[PDB]
């Protein structure tokens, strides 16, 4: 269940785009995972829910990665 | 081209007679249209049993996917069916949105 899930998201070029975004606010490390242990906290830190979490409910979108930068645009 | 050129109005031979009206009927007329046809942008599935997913155009090249939009079809049935008496028993259905 946590497997076809991982390939999924991990595939998905939103996860590559809120995770380099995540890179930019320093979020997460700079560097891509090494071991299981950063590579499971890059998920929950760029989705938002841990896997299992994620196979809970049905929400997605909502809890993806926003920038802590708080751009002010206008 | 589903709401115009895609309108069945077909006639088949009743193929049951183990009833007093079962011999009495000899054919019933299918007869249907589509109202309603709408195509979405392409979704995808990450769960296998979870909400679909909006299917950015790499994944699919990536996965060997298809960048397809589903195709959601409403249609209005129309069955009549012939005696041997002149007269016609007509039900008429709605199928509500489908892919």
């Amino acid at each position: 269940d946590t497997k076809v899930l991982l390939t999924e998201i991990l595939l998905d070029p939103m996860y590559d785009y809120a995770a380099t975004v995540a890179r930019i606010d320093g979020s997460i490390p700079m560097h891509k995972p090494r071991t299981p242990k950063e590579a499971e906290y890059e998920f929950k830190t760029v989705i938002g829910r841990t896997p299992a979490e994620l196979l809970s409910q049905k929400e997605f979108y909502d809890k993806i990665y926003t920038s802590k930068y708080r751009p002010d645009f206008t | 081209i589903v709401k115009q050129m895609f309108n069945v109005d077909i006639t088949y031979k009743d193929q049951r007679d183990h009833t007093e009206i079962d011999k009495l009927r000899e054919s019933v007329q299918i007869q249907f249209n589509f109202t309603d046809v709408n195509i979405e942008r392409p979704q995808h599935r990450n769960y296998s049993q979870g909400n679909k997913i909006n299917l950015l155009p790499n994944k699919a090249r990536l996965c060997g996917l298809s960048y397809s939009g589903p195709v959601n079809l409403a249609a209005e049935v129309i069955l009549t069916a012939h005696y041997s008496n002149g007269r016609q028993e007509v039900k008429r259905a709605s199928i509500p949105p489908f892919q």
